[PDB]
DNA sequence: GGCCTATCTCCCAGCGGTATGCACTTTTAACAGTCACCCCCCAACTAACA
DNA sequence: TGTTAGTTGGGGGGTGACTGTTAAAAGTGCATACCGCCAAAAGATAGGCC
């Protein structure tokens, strides 16, 4: 079992407790409205709420904070050092993974062109739907066998398509590199 | 400094150090008798006393009060500290050399593998205990100075603050030091008796202390003194850890405790031009261990496993230039 | 594939739409900064009116007019680093990075407080050099928003900005009436502002448009001094015969070119002075092992350097300090060559981390200064000034009127060579630490040197080992033993010097200012001072320039002297040094010698390394003339800047150096050389000159066999106290005797004139002590008188008067007293000494004798030190009074936070670098954290033990320096070359009488002035008469006005004394 | 009274690791509906890195 | 010459970004004290700082 999943639940904030209370009511009243608009309206209503009632609602947050402190103290007393090390390793791996997807989304959002697909990839993209077998893996194996059975004369068109794709990739890469040099993204520039 | 004026501890300590009194070789060597009631207590119990009194006063009193009995004082003006002076020793009335104390008694020499030849009792100094332990340790590992002959028993009193760091184990993170490794490695230590400060009488160079305020001030700390018995292990000196190459091991212990919150891998990389992982899984341990989590015996294990790899000539990266 | 292309194209269109939305998004948002890198230019200001113009006068040439409209309206370590960052970003063209850091530090609240006015003015001038109006307006917006009032240089940058980019606008220097309203005059813009000359030219272009009738103030010739002691040298209506060098214009010009190439290369290589090694297979293996010698590590250093610069640049963009411009100052080639040359000559014992860092930082700074001077075009200006300067002091050239080199250098057009002050100590420490870390981590070698097939592992070249002594440890870089074996295995060319260490080949730069002098391009400070302390330079520049004039001229007189190497002398030294050296006579044997053995090997290797360096520099500089610069210390004493071949060295050094220009001997020629050789024998000290000359005539056969066949002869010259100088002098006199006419022989040999116990001589002059004026030779008498034998004979009276009773005194002291045991304490009474140290000295002296009871050393030392101090008190009376008064004054000034200060009669002021140990500062880092002490902190309190012990020896040395300077300046007029070791004066053998005459004359003229009285008046005007506290005015005013009263001694009689300085 | 030290300048050399506290900005998550993104399987090539 | 890797089209499913308002745990940088006594004779001499 996951060590992080066995941790006690975090204390619910008063604003989020109010939002969770009012979410089904607003969902039933406005089913066709988007959730973002409903959350914004709930937050606007919370802004209309005075802070005195926020303090009265946060008194229970203080009490449940004391309860959660006692629970996490008992859980930490029940944790072995091996479990603590495993939890720390899991937290570090989760943080590294989160930074990895953050960097991947940052690189994808900037508009980096994809790698130039070969003629085999072009044939797979063109003829995947017209392949025998219900399973996608069977379709992929059938298309790969068909590509192996193809002759060079039929492959010449796919080689030309791959050449045009490589030229388009080179043009987009040059434009992308010029735009990053305009903003000085020297780390994103290719060494070769 | 420290002297006893109570007959109860005198008799109890005489029975403790009595044990088996059948000692045809040299029997007792008291570090500093002082008033000498412990000397007459040991003569009463059937044990000889050889008073190595450091102070030039009270020398004739012991011999005048002890020559008439069959048990002889044989008082010699020396101390159990301040012996074998190097870069000096032409003139020395307080201090005195090593062979002079033994040609006056006739011990001569025995090999290390024999039984226990002598027995030395007394005090450590109030301050500078670490310097005394270092001098004793260098005399022990060098097979020179006092311990040139076979062995010794050096039962003394030591303070509690230095007793806590005198031996430690894997764990005890605040107090694991170099001397803790050295003193367990060299000798086996047993504790014998416990003493308070108030029983001992505070003494000065001119005479006994006459100030009640000073002795009450020193007694309000109440450090619990500890009777400790060093006995040298028979096979301490081996083919890998020789008495000519011990200073490299002292360097290893001083450097390896130099950065306390660290790993064995980094210190061994800085010390030897060898792959430290090979040595660490050769002795049986893993990579990510910390230096405050090893036995004292593990240090000798690591040090002796280094040397037998004779394929590589350059192995230690330590010379006399590092002494400075 | 088609629909995939369509959907990817649509997604790409949404991606550029999001990118354009991010461009519309302001740079203050964290997401737009994190996703896309950029440097921010538009400032953010936390005020309503400034934000109002932010929207208004950026939505809009009003920005041209705003540049003139805005004109109408104890430093911590981080502050020093930021100021150095901006000043370094001025010189390299990276102004956007400086603007980025400035606006980022203005954005956050805590970093705003670090910024001071000069930090704005630097980047203001930097943007003014390119002539952009709107960014000047932005920086002035920042200045006015921060509450800092603008300064004169800030307005200068604005006027320079309107001056360039000529638009012929009417409103150039618009609202200079506002400059008048704030109170700034336009004449202070041209002078006393640190901007360059081109800035003055452009601001002059800007200033003439409004007011055509505007001219510079007329210049005036430099004033001469009217001080009493310095009047005669700087005076009119005088007939002067000034000296001139022997070699012509062409030799000087060629040697100037050679020295410029030597200094621009910044490194010299020296041939090996030892024997060559026999070729073998292993010799060829180690010779061809150059594949790993630099090529496997130069690329690694380039990689590490580029990666470090990229990392430091991306840390620059993220609002933090960095060493990026400090590492982009110098090119990659020379900054790698620095590490490659530092890695050479590594001993087996290594060195500490801090020493290596301190070396690397200074080595970087020197190359930075010389390369910047190369780029800016001051080298050609220096050449075209030096060619016309060298018309003076040339044998083939003449002058309209004769004058000193400094006045002729000022009479020509001003060179205007201004150099920047060195970096503060934290930046030097960090840069040296970074370079040391890069060296220790980049260089790694395969450990399989003996057999490549044995293993494949990469080991470090330098290990971090701890060295423990007492309680403490220290970090040490230890080379691997295989590299040490490789270095000392096969071949040792292994010699490389800097450009500062080797002596010059051209006449030195005259000391025009405390900034300029000594070497032509490389920097050298006027006062030798520990690193970080800078109060000496502030005191030397705060004073009027005229007061230092003669002092600087004295230094120039000590720099124009010409020196050659005597090959005949060091032929024998090389013959002994290459073979098995004899440790007798100073030549070191090799440590091969065929606990204590290791100490002997360490000492012998330490001596032999300096022997290698000195003899290699001797063989390289053979048959070539070399000239030495000089500088002045903390007190005033002078030493040559090269530390290897200074003539203030041993005895084997002074056996080699010999003058270049020559003088003929004449009537009184060879008598002085004969007396000199008897003086250098040391056998016959206490006789008059006639007996020394008779003794010299007695031993002519000894002299000739000591000279004509020196090697394997009767070996007379070894018995002298100073053997090699005796051999050189005997060679010169043997050559001089065998002549047709001995009067016409050309002399190149200096003659020592020396004062025995010069400190007591100056004390007896100050106190007018009649009894002490005979013990040291300050009175006319026929025989010389020594103070050592006087003390050793006066203690005998006390010995007999005590041991007539017959205590343990008669066992030792009535048997064994002599002047050899009381020589050291009478040598060192002028310096600091006490009864403890003197007791140790005579204890060693007593235990040195083999025939002596060792049981009675201890009490005899006590008795002897007591009687020696009693005898010295009896002989010298005013000396102890002056020492006590000086110590009391230093103590009473050091109780308050006041370092003692005094002014020499020649005009030089002196401070003292004694303060308590500051809060030490540690640099956090990867491999190791190192600590240092910052000497520039004025906040730390004075050390009142190192000042009370140290004022009395320093005052006497100051007076010694003044007397030497006076006799140098007065020997220059009459045509005499003067070289001084401290209290050791050298001229040619012909002109010793004229030196002695003006030496006594200048001594009487110097000590005729009330030195103690003017010191008391100066220390009453300064450090007193203040309402700060009452105890100071009660104690210092009483103590400092009390001076020791003089005795009854006629000072003019020194003019007829034959043994003062003889 | 108790204690610490011892001779000025130049040359060379001139200590580190670790625990705790203070001031402050920066995430950050408190929780949840909804929508694409990515981890991985079905086998490969060339672009890139070393 | 040896080592990684991205999509190529489906398919199951946790998960970051989009919407959110407000207090609040934690990293950064800096300073400071304690230890780190790897040793080594005292025979006693002053005298001023603490």
């Amino acid at each position: 079992s996951s060590v992080l999943a066995s941790s006690p639940k975090k204390p619910v904030s008063s604003y989020l407790r109010f939002s969770k209370e009012q979410l089904p009511i607003f969902k039933a009243q406005n089913p066709d409205a988007k959730t973002t608009e409903l959350i914004r309206r709930i937050a606007q209503r919370w802004r209309e709420l005075p802070d005195s009632k926020k303090k009265i609602y946060q008194d229970a947050y203080r009490a449940e904070w004391q309860v959660y402190k006692e629970e996490i103290s008992r859980f930490k007393e029940q944790l072995t050092p091996s479990q603590i090390m495993s939890l720390e390793k899991e937290i570090m791996d989760k943080h590294l993974k989160r930074k990895a997807m953050t960097k991947k989304k940052e690189l994808t959002l900037l508009g980096k062109p994809k790698r130039p697909r070969s003629a085999y990839n072009v044939y797979v993209a063109e003829r995947f739907q017209e392949a025998k077998g219900d399973s996608p893996q069977e379709k992929l194996k059938t298309v790969k066998e068909n590509w192996k059975n193809l002759s060079d004369s039929e492959k010449e068109l796919y080689i030309q398509h791959a050449k045009e794709d490589e030229t388009r990739y080179h043009n987009e890469m040059k434009s992308w590199e010029e735009q990053m040099i305009e903003v000085g993204r020297k780390d994103l520039l290719r060494r070769t | 400094k420290r002297y006893v004026t109570d007959r109860r501890l005198a008799e109890t300590l005489a029975q403790i150090y009595l044990g088996k009194p059948s000692r045809p070789p040299h029997l007792l060597l008291e570090c500093n008798p002082g008033p000498g009631i412990l000397t007459q207590a040991l003569l009463e119990a059937g044990a000889k006393v050889v008073a190595l009194e450091s102070d030039k006063t009270f020398i004739p009193h012991l011999e005048s009060l002890g020559k008439n009995l069959d048990g002889k004082l044989r008082v010699i003006h020396c101390d159990f500290f301040k012996l074998d002076p190097r870069s000096g020793g032409v003139i020395k009335p307080p201090a005195m050399s090593s062979r002079g104390l033994f040609k006056n008694l006739g011990i001569e020499a025995v090999p290390w593998t024999a039984d226990i030849p002598l027995k030395v009792v007394g005090m450590f100094p109030s301050r500078g205990e670490k310097r005394a332990l270092w001098k004793l340790a260098y005399d022990l590992y060098s097979c020179t100075s006092i311990y040139k002959f076979g062995r010794i028993e050096v039962n003394m009193f030591i303070g509690e603050k230095e007793f806590q760091k005198l031996m430690a184990d894997p764990g005890n993170p605040d107090l694991y030091h170099v001397l803790s490794v050295i003193w367990q490695l060299a000798c086996e230590i047993k504790v014998l008796h416990m003493e308070p400060w108030s029983s001992f009488d505070i003494y000065t160079r001119k005479g006994p202390l006459e100030n009640p305020k000073r002795r009450e001030l020193l007694d309000q700390l109440q450090q619990k003194l500890y009777l400790i018995q060093m006995i040298p292990r028979q096979n301490l000196f081996t083919k890998n850890l020789t008495p000519m190459n011990y200073n490299i091991f002292f360097h290893l212990l001083k450097h390896c405790f130099g950065r306390r919150s660290a790993t064995v891998i980094d210190h061994l990389r800085s010390l030897t031009p060898l792959d430290a992982r090979d040595i660490l899984m050769q002795i049986g341990k893993q990579e990510d261990e910390k230096v405050v989590n090893m036995h004292p015996q593990d240090f000798k294990t690591l040090f002796e496993t280094i040397e037998r790899s004779k394929d590589c000539a350059y192995k230690w990266l330590y010379d006399e230039t590092l002494e400075d | 594939w088609a629909k995939i292309l369509e959907k990817d194209k649509r997604t790409q269109q949404m991606r550029m739409q999001r990118l354009k939305a991010k461009l519309q998004m302001p740079f203050q948002s964290g997401e737009f900064k994190a996703l896309t890198r950029r440097l921010q230019v538009e400032p953010r200001l936390l005020s309503k009116q400034m934000a109002g113009c932010l929207e208004d006068c950026t939505r809009q040439s009003p920005w041209e007019e705003q540049l003139a409209r805005l004109l109408q309206e104890q430093l911590s370590g981080q502050q020093q680093r930021l100021l150095a960052f901006f000043k370094c970003c001025l010189l390299t063209d990276q102004l956007p990075l400086a603007h980025h850091l400035l606006v980022v530090h203005h954005g956050q609240r805590q970093k705003r407080k670090l910024l001071t006015l000069d930090m704005y003015n630097a980047v203001m001038l930097g943007w003014a050099r390119q002539g952009a109006f709107k960014e000047l307006v932005y920086v002035l917006f920042m200045v006015k928003d921060a509450g800092l009032t603008p300064d004169l240089l800030s307005y200068a940058a604005a006027l320079q900005c309107m001056g360039r980019q000529d638009q012929d606008a009417g409103t150039i220097e618009r609202c200079l009436e506002q400059m008048s309203q704030e109170g700034l005059k336009l004449q202070a813009l041209f002078t006393a502002v640190l901007l360059s000359e081109e800035d003055r030219a452009t601001v002059l272009k800007a200033v003439h448009k409004v007011k055509p009738t505007f001219s510079l103030p007329p210049q005036l010739p430099p004033p001469v001094n009217t001080s009493k002691l310095l009047r005669d040298v700087y005076a009119k209506d005088g007939r002067v015969s000034y000296p001139k060098l022997h070699l012509p214009l062409k030799t000087l010009q060629c040697l100037f070119e050679k020295q410029l190439h030597m200094e621009l290369a910044s490194r010299v290589c020296v041939v090996s002075v030892e024997k060559p090694t026999l070729p073998s297979k292993e010799v060829k293996h180690a010779r061809k092992t150059l594949k790993t010698l630099r090529d496997q590590w130069e690329k690694a250093l380039c990689r590490a350097l580029r990666e470090t610069k990229n990392r430091l640049e991306r840390e620059v963009y993220e609002g933090r300090f960095s060493l990026y411009p400090f590492l982009c100052l110098l090119d990659e080639r020379e900054v790698v060559r620095m590490l490659l040359q530092v890695l050479q000559a590594l001993p087996a014992q290594g060195e500490s981390f801090t020493t290596l860092a301190r070396e690397l930082s200074a080595r970087t700074f020197s190359r930075h200064v010389v390369q910047r001077q190369r780029v800016s075009g001051q080298v050609q200006a220096l050449q075209n000034h030096y060619r016309k300067y060298l018309c003076l002091l040339a044998s083939d050239a003449e002058v309209p009127e004769p004058c000193l080199p400094r006045q002729y250098w000022e009479e020509l057009g001003a060179p205007e060579a201004l150099r920047e002050q060195p970096w503060p100590l934290p930046v030097q420490m960090e840069l040296g630490k970074l370079l040391a870390e890069m060296l220790v981590q980049a260089t790694q070698m395969p450990c399989s040197l003996d057999k490549p097939h044995r293993s494949s592992r990469l080991v470090p070249v330098l290990y971090h080992v701890y060295s423990f002594r007492n309680v403490q440890q220290i970090g040490i870089l230890k080379p691997h033993p295989a590299y040490v074996q490789l270095l000392e295995k096969a071949a040792e060319p292994t010699l490389t010097f800097e450009a500062v260490d080797v002596p010059m080949l051209c006449p030195p730069l005259p000391w025009t200012s405390p900034h300029s002098g000594a070497f032509l391009l490389s920097p050298t400070k006027l006062m030798r001072t520990v690193e970080g302390a800078t109060q000496h330079q502030e005191l030397l520049e705060t004073c009027p320039p005229t007061a230092l004039h003669g002092a600087l001229d004295a230094l120039t007189q000590l720099g124009n002297c010409a020196w050659r190497v005597n090959g005949r002398v060091l032929d024998l030294v090389l013959q002994l040094f290459q073979a098995k050296g004899c440790p007798q006579l100073g030549v070191p044997a090799p440590p091969s010698e065929a606990a204590h053995c290791q100490k002997v090997a360490r000492e012998m290797h330490s001596l032999r390394a300096e022997a290698l360096y000195r003899l290699s520099l001797a063989q390289h500089l053979r048959d070539r003339v070399f000239w030495l610069p000089h500088n002045m210390d903390f007190r005033g004493r002078t030493y040559p800047c090269p530390p290897h071949f200074n003539h203030l060295g041993s005895d084997v050094a002074r056996a080699l150096l010999e003058f270049a220009q020559g003088r003929p001997l004449g009537p009184h020629g060879l008598d002085w050389l004969k007396i000199h050789l008897v003086n250098l024998t040391g056998l016959k000290k206490r006789e008059p000159l006639r007996k020394r000359l008779a003794f010299a005539e007695e031993v002519m056969d000894d002299i000739l066999d000591s000279a004509d066949q020196p090697l394997t002869g009767r070996k007379w010259w070894m018995g002298a106290e100073e053997p090699w100088q005796t051999l050189a002098c005997c060679m010169e006199v043997a050559n001089a005797v065998r002549a047709s006419d001995p009067a016409a022989y050309v002399s190149h040999l200096p003659v020592h004139q020396d004062g025995s116990c010069n400190g007591l001589q100056h004390y007896a002059a100050l106190g007018r002590d009649s009894v002490g004026a005979a013990s040291v030779n300050l009175e006319p008498s026929d025989v010389p008188q020594d103070v050592y034998s006087g003390v050793a004979a006066q203690v005998e009276v006390f010995r007999r008067q005590d041991a007539q009773r017959g205590m343990r005194v008669a066992q030792v002291l009535e048997g064994f007293i002599t002047r050899k045991v009381v020589k050291q304490t009478v040598m060192t009474v002028v310096y600091g000494v006490t009864r403890y140290g003197g007791r140790l000295q005579i204890e060693k002296r007593l235990r040195e004798l083999s025939d002596f009871p060792q049981e009675f050393v201890w009490e005899a030392s006590h008795y002897l030190v007591r009687q020696v101090f009693k005898s010295l008190q009896e002989m010298f009376s005013g000396t102890r009074a002056i020492q006590h008064w000086l110590t009391e004054s230093a103590r009473l000034i050091s109780h308050m936070g006041s370092v003692v200060e005094w002014v020499t009669p020649l005009g030089v002021p002196v401070i003292q670098p004694y303060r308590l140990d500051s809060k030490v500062k540690q640099i956090g880092g990867g491999i190791q954290s190192i600590t240092y002490t910052h000497n520039g902190d004025i906040s730390r309190k004075p050390n009142t033990r190192k000042q009370k012990n140290g004022f009395p020896p320093n005052f006497i040395h100051s007076l010694d320096s003044s007397h030497m300077m006076l006799t140098a300046l007065h020997c220059y007029r009459k045509g005499l070359t003067f070289v001084s070791v401290h209290d050791c004066y050298w001229t040619h053998a012909a002109d010793v009488s004229v030196m002695n005459q003006v030496c006594r004359e200048q001594f009487v003229r110097l000590h005729s002035e009330p030195i103690l009285q003017d010191l008391s008046r100066f220390l009453v005007k300064r450090f007193c008469s203040e309402p700060q506290k009452i105890l100071e005015a009660s104690q210092l005013k009483e103590t400092l006005q009390a001076v020791p009263k003089p005795g009854a001694f006629d000072l003019e009689q020194v003019k007829r004394s034959t043994y003062f300085f003889s």
